[PDB]
């Protein structure tokens, strides 16, 4: 058994992390006080769930997580919420004033002063791991902390844990849930300095989570709790293989092997289904074929784009609940003859399938209805480049006028780092086109 | 605990600041004695932003009252909420500033400034984490104008990395006290261009026209004009004083509202503006149409003459937030010729459930518009109308100033106008 | 349409289907970036205090 | 108040749609770089589809189907008909074609010569026509050596297809022609056919013993008005509209345009568009698409209709701009953005 340490950076990372560990506890049968009745080994054990939880002599199951924010208002909810008893004070790190949505401020000005404190707290969790696999880093693109400080933490983790894999769950900026005009700057700055330090990253576009909440959950104006509860279902479906018995994606290294044949193109597209409103009296349970056929509808994707006009480099089907291989291949066949699944000629045209019989867990009183089977598809398509294009375009509109640039220079960044980061994204976009277009 | 230190200087400064504390104190349940008596915990959630907590659960505003003559602050001290202020925070002289910027900035004011910074330093030292400062004052007088800008210069020297915002009443010949107000306004505007992060421009003529034309007040008084400012000041600080999905401090707001360091002069606005047909319920469309209407804006500048760099809108009251988004997106996508297309999503909206006292729902408007240049053009024209003949200059040269400094202030603002003009094309 | 590498356990199973065959900066360097930007902040702040002293 | 933008100033069609849009007093044209728009009259090449449907509150509509190039490219269409089962390689209404890459660059060189040698041995008509999309550059010849050598001299992909040696010739004149049908496809993927079609006729007598002079073989409106010496003799502008051509077929062939030619045209339009619907349908997409198409057909002496090519940015007959452009605003734009008949189209119902 090898351990995985999760790091939650900034408001988005921390609130999402809160939603994930709440779910993990309901999935592993852990109570808010950290006790786990089914765990027959008291204060020890190398079970699958032990990759995310350590154990105290008193039978408490403590998450292998760190929470870092440059202001205490978001992490204070963790210290007093339902699952306060799970973490100890060292795990929750808070500053006194944030980055003001200023990448340069979180990476340079403030980050330089607190980077050694975070690494120390992380080293503590590392020293409790007999064989650490790597890290899972949750953060936002637009936040000054999520963008500026995350990229610094990544650079240092690459130095202090060279042979360790690093994955990301990154929140793509969407206007419907933000009042930040400079988030394009931050997103492109942080992708530039993090690109060579991340082995695999799952971008979630708030615009996608927003529409899925209104369309399927019938929520007129979703909150962050609505958005995060849904996001934690996708994250849970993506991390399950590491926390349960299985043979597919059993360690962080397998995410790069199964989903990233080219290093810089390490942004798989996530698609989840079904998402059913709990307020519905009762729903007609979807079949293996239907929910699998939904994996190719643009609506239930974590990033709005048209995979029909891209090339697949890999594809992973993670089912949860009442699913058997017979049904999977039956639905797959039906979809190959009805859809547009164009693969890159230098990659096999296949699908890796993972099934976990325990259906998705639903937070009591949440928004998602209990379903008997659901699936999360991970596919590395050139189509996700559309998201880089949109973002890179907004960047160009403001940088042409040098708008808001003085705020970053004022914090010690050089103007050249803007264009240096932009030229990298131009390179990233050219890569997708060389692999996707003919 | 992100505290703000408030400073009000001069006659206009203190009478507007006074009403501001009267308004928010009512919103936070604080009575004239400093004791809380509201009925919601939201009133205390962010109470420490503007108030200190003393013994006996007393709440004392974090405000410093400054003036070069005793008269005005004697009124505040004896006003409605006069007792709520900290006695040690009254710093004032006896000579007065005679509506002379030079007296407030260089002579009279220079004699009193150190003692003011001693109170500021004292309030800051008691701050867990100081967000920044806010100053209320006019630009046409002597104390709030000359000494006010001298204070900002000295506050920036001692707190270089804190935010400095101001509510600055711009002079207008229609509502005028002295002919030298253009001189004083021109001198202060250059100080603000350098040493403030956000400046809310309030034009005394816009306030007058609103009371006369919209509010139906035959004869407006300075008190009437100050009701508008109090309500507006309450509106724009709602993001800071109450909870919500906002979570924005002064620096976070400046970062998203100011795309260029020198172009940080905003036009505020409020709605409704109803005459006494005052109990009529107002719909979200009406709130939105009025909030963007020029007649509801207090800078006396027509936004249809320039372009919005950034726009913030705050909605207060229990209303259809979905209906709010629909209407805002209707104003933008119906007049996208007035928003610069090189700042994506430069119109941000925020909602708050606690409405102002005596209103089911209100809307406050904060716009960074290149139309504000017309304000500086008026001031510059009046300045040159006199300075070309050196009229009334002896009041200033007698305080140690030189003509060269007037010429520079002139050039400085004509440059500020040129900068606003290049970003309009 | 072939299924390869089928693993079965009590909590689930996993397999692989094939439809068609195919056709860093050291720690020292990070300190220099952080400090370099801290020096540019110090310089900028110096020119401000030099401005305010004038 | 609806807002649109214009990004193809050379579009004679949508130049009239933009003109009519403003005429309604309810549509407002913005700068060609303002993202806050409802409708986009986008550019032909490299239209940034990926930036559509992301502005909060805006329902956006564009006048091009992303992926329709598979149908409007010479080589793409050939590959689409041969590899797509819906059309199969035995599609009876498309001339036997081959994709031939210049040797200075899969390719169907050997497969083309296989059928060629078979025809040369069987005494049959073995006249082919080489062409490409980068042309105004067309060569008609009966020797395979001349066809292949012409493509090698170029540098772009070409297609060799069977030249129709038995075309239906109008009389008097003994002249070749082609039929242009306009087909509009709205966001719901309904297939509407413009009732008005145009026959772009050759003002020169067809001659089968000389393919060097490409004036009686190429019915292009620019070749007849440039290299033809009888331009404008029989019909104004070498253009015969459906009303006349229908009366000719009755007096001459004792048949109607509907029965002899139009049923096949409607069948071909349906087959082509239905084939690619799963690939380009904007049904569940974040934005909406519609597009005008120009189908070029040939008719032989057996009254059998053949598909020449499909135009993605087609022009229009000068006498039909008003009626058609207005039709684009009724079913394609106002259907998604209503305003405060007897349709000029023919809905070709199908299964989605
Ligand atoms: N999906 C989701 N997005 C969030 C959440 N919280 C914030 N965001 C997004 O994050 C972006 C803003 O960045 P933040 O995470 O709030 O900033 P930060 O990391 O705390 O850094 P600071 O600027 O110092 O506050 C916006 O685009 C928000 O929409 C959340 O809980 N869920
Ligand atoms: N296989 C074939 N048999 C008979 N005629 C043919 C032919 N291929 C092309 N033509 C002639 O060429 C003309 C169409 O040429 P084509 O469409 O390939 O070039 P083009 O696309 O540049 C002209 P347009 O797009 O305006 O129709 C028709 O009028 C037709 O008479
Ligand atoms: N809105 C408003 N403006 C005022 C008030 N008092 C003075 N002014 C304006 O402020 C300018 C005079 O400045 P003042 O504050 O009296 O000078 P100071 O006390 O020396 O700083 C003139 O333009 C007046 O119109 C007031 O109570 N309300
Ligand atoms: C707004 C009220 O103003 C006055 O009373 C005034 C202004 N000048 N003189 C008197
Ligand atoms: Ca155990
Ligand atoms: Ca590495
Ligand atoms: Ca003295
Ligand atoms: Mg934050
Ligand atoms: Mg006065
Ligand atoms: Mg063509």
């Amino acid at each position: 058994m090898r351990e995985c340490i999760s790091i939650h950076v900034g408001q988005a990372g921390v609130q999402i992390g809160n939603a994930c560990w709440e779910l993990y506890c309901l999935e592993h049968g852990i109570q808010p006080d950290g006790q786990m009745p089914s765990d027959k080994t008291i204060g020890g054990g190398d079970d699958s769930f032990n990759t995310f939880f350590s154990e105290t002599g008193a039978g408490k199951h403590v998450p292998r997580a760190v929470f870092v924010d440059l202001e205490p208002t978001v992490i204070d909810e963790v210290r007093t919420g339902t699952y306060r008893q799970l973490f100890h004070p060292e795990q929750l790190i808070t500053g006194k004033e944030d980055a003001a949505n200023n990448y340069a401020r979180g990476h340079y000005t403030i980050g330089k002063e607190i980077i050694d404190l975070v690494l120390d707290r992380i080293r503590k969790l590392a020293d409790q791991c007999t064989g650490l696999q790597g890290f899972l880093v949750f953060h936002s693109f637009g936040g000054g902390t999520g963008s500026g400080f995350t990229s610094l933490l990544m650079e240092r983790l690459s130095v202090d844990y060279g042979k360790k894999s690093k994955l990301e769950f990154s929140i793509y900026p969407a206007p419907q849930v933000s009042t930040a005009v400079v988030e394009p700057y931050n997103s492109i700055l942080t992708t530039h300095t993090t690109l060579e330090h991340s082995d695999c990253a799952f971008m979630v576009d708030n615009e996608a989570i927003y529409d899925i909440c209104r369309r399927n959950l019938d929520i007129e104006r979703p909150t962050y709790t609505n958005l995060n509860r849904l996001i934690s279902q996708i994250v849970s479906s993506i991390t399950a293989s590491l926390r349960f018995d299985g043979a597919l994606n059993v360690d962080l290294t397998e995410f790069q092997t199964n989903l990233v044949p080219y290093p810089r193109i390490h942004f798989p597209l996530a698609t989840y289904a079904p998402v059913i409103s709990a307020e519905k009296a009762y729903h007609e349970q979807l079949s293996v074929a239907e929910i699998t056929n939904a994996c190719f509808e643009p609506a239930n994707q974590m990033v709005k784009c048209d995979p029909r006009h891209g090339k697949y480099m890999a594809c992973c089907l993670l089912y949860r609940g009442d699913v058997v291989p017979k049904d999977v291949n039956a639905a797959i066949a039906t979809i190959k003859t009805k859809r547009s699944i164009q693969f890159v000629d230098w990659c096999p045209t296949g699908f890796k399938v993972g099934i976990n019989y325990q259906p998705p867990t639903v937070v009591p009183g949440g928004d998602l209805a209990k379903v008997q089977r659901a699936v999360c598809m991970l596919s590395n398509t050139t189509a996700i480049a559309e998201a880089w294009a949109r973002l890179d375009h907004k960047f160009d509109l403001m940088y042409a006028k040098r708008a808001f640039v003085h705020w970053y220079v004022g914090e010690g960044m050089e103007e050249g780092e803007f264009s240096e980061a932009r030229e990298d994204m131009a390179a990233l976009e050219k890569d997708y086109e060389e692999v996707g277009v003919d | 605990m992100r505290e703000i230190v408030h400073i009000q200087a001069g006659q206009c400064g203190n009478q507007i600041g006074a009403k501001f504390w009267e308004v928010i104190s009512d919103e936070h349940g604080i009575d004239p004695t400093g004791s809380y008596h509201g009925d919601s915990d939201l009133q205390l959630e962010r109470i420490n932003v503007y108030y200190n907590e003393a013994t006996g659960n007393k709440y004392v505003p974090r405000a410093i009252l400054v003036d070069l003559e005793p008269g005005t602050m004697d009124s505040v001290r004896s006003g409605p909420f006069g007792q709520i202020f900290r006695p040690d925070n009254f710093v004032f002289g006896q000579s007065g500033a005679g509506n002379n910027w030079a007296k407030g900035h260089y002579t009279e004011g220079a004699e009193l400034v150190d003692s003011v910074l001693d109170v500021v330093r004292k309030e800051s030292e008691s701050c867990d984490c100081l967000q920044g400062f806010q100053l209320t004052h006019s630009l046409g007088g002597g104390t709030g104008s000359g000494m006010g800008t001298l204070l900002i210069s000295k506050i920036r020297e001692e707190y270089p990395d804190r935010i400095m915002n101001t509510f600055s009443v711009m002079p207008s010949p229609k509502v005028s006290d002295t002919v030298v107000e253009p001189y004083n306004a021109t001198l202060s505007v250059h100080q603000l261009v350098e040493n403030t992060d956000e400046t809310y421009c309030i034009d005394n003529e816009a306030l007058y026209d609103i009371c006369f034309r919209t509010l139906k007040l035959t004869t407006p008084t300075y008190g009437d004009l100050n009701h508008l400012v109090s309500a507006t000041m309450s509106g724009v600080t709602t993001c800071l004083r109450f909870p919500g999905q906002l979570n924005a401090d002064l620096r976070k707001l400046a970062v998203n509202m100011v795309p260029f360091p020198r172009l940080h002069f905003f036009m505020p606005g409020f709605a409704p503006l109803t005459s006494r047909q005052q109990y009529r319920a107002l719909t979200v469309p009406e709130l939105t149409q009025q909030m963007f209407d020029s007649k509801n804006m207090m800078a006396a500048c027509d936004p249809r003459h320039g372009r919005y760099l950034t726009v913030a809108a705050i909605f207060r009251g229990r209303m259809s937030m979905k209906e709010v988004d629909e209407q805002m997106l209707n104003v933008q996508n119906k007049n996208s010729s007035y928003f610069v297309e090189w700042i994506p999503n430069n119109v941000k909206t925020a909602v708050c459930d606690i409405p102002p006292r005596g209103l089911k729902m209100s809307a406050t408007f904060i716009g960074n518009s290149t139309a504000i240049q017309e304000l500086f053009k008026r001031i510059s024209e009046q300045f040159t109308a006199m300075f070309r003949r050196k009229a009334f200059l002896h009041w200033y040269t007698g305080e140690g100033m030189d003509e060269m400094e007037f010429t520079e202030a002139e050039s400085n603002m004509n440059d500020l106008v040129s900068e606003y003009q290049q970003y309009q094309d | 349409m072939e299924v390869i590498e089928l693993n079965k356990c009590t909590s689930g199973q996993s397999f692989e289907v094939i439809l068609k065959p195919p056709s860093d900066p050291s720690l020292e360097e990070i300190q220099k970036k952080l400090e370099a930007a801290e020096e540019r902040r110090k310089y900028q702040e110096a020119e401000l205090l030099k401005h305010l002293a004038e | 108040m609806y807002t649109f933008v214009v990004r193809d100033e050379n579009s004679s069609v949508y130049a009239e749609v933009s003109r009519l849009l403003l005429a309604t007093g309810q549509w407002k044209r913005l700068r060609k770089d303002n993202p806050r728009f409802n409708l986009m009259l986008g550019e032909r090449n490299r239209l940034p589809f990926g930036r559509l449907g992301h502005e909060p509150g805006l329902v956006q509509l564009v006048n091009y189907y992303r992926g329709a190039d598979k149908l409007c490219r010479k080589a793409s269409l050939v590959k689409l008909i041969k590899t797509s089962p819906e059309l199969s390689e035995s599609c009876t209404w498309f001339p036997e074609s081959y994709v031939i890459y210049p040797t200075n660059l899969t390719d169907e060189r050997e497969v083309f010569l296989a059928a060629y040698n078979r025809r040369r041995e069987g005494r049959e008509g073995n006249v082919w026509i080489a062409k490409s999309s980068a042309g105004a550059g067309i060569l008609i010849s009966s020797e395979a050596s001349e066809l292949l050598d012409f493509i090698d001299e170029q540098g772009q992909v070409h297609v060799i297809q069977k030249y129709l040696e038995k075309p239906l010739l109008l009389e008097p004149g003994h002249r070749k022609f082609d039929i242009r049908s306009w087909v509009l496809v709205d966001h719901l993927y309904n297939i509407y056919l413009y009732r008005e079609g145009v026959l772009r006729t050759s003002s020169e007598p067809y001659n089968s013993a000389n393919f060097q002079d490409k004036t009686c073989h190429l019915t292009n409106h620019c070749i007849q008005k440039e290299y033809s010496k009888n331009y404008g003799r029989y019909e104004e502008g070498n253009e015969m509209f459906f009303e006349e051509f229908n009366q000719y077929l009755m007096d001459a062939l004792n048949t109607t345009l509907e029965n002899s030619i139009l049923l096949q045209i409607k069948h071909i339009i349906r087959s082509c568009l239905m084939c690619i619907e799963p690939a380009i349908s904007t049904k569940h997409l974040h934005y909406q698409s519609f597009q005008l198409f120009g189908f070029d057909f040939m008719v032989d002496e057996e009254l059998k209709v053949w598909l020449i090519e499909v135009n993605g940015a087609p022009a229009c007959a000068q006498k039909l701009y008003a009626e058609l452009c207005q039709g684009i605003v009724d079913v394609a734009i106002s259907s998604v953005f209503p305003l405060a008949p007897t349709s000029i189209f023919i809905k070709l119902h199908h299964h989605h």
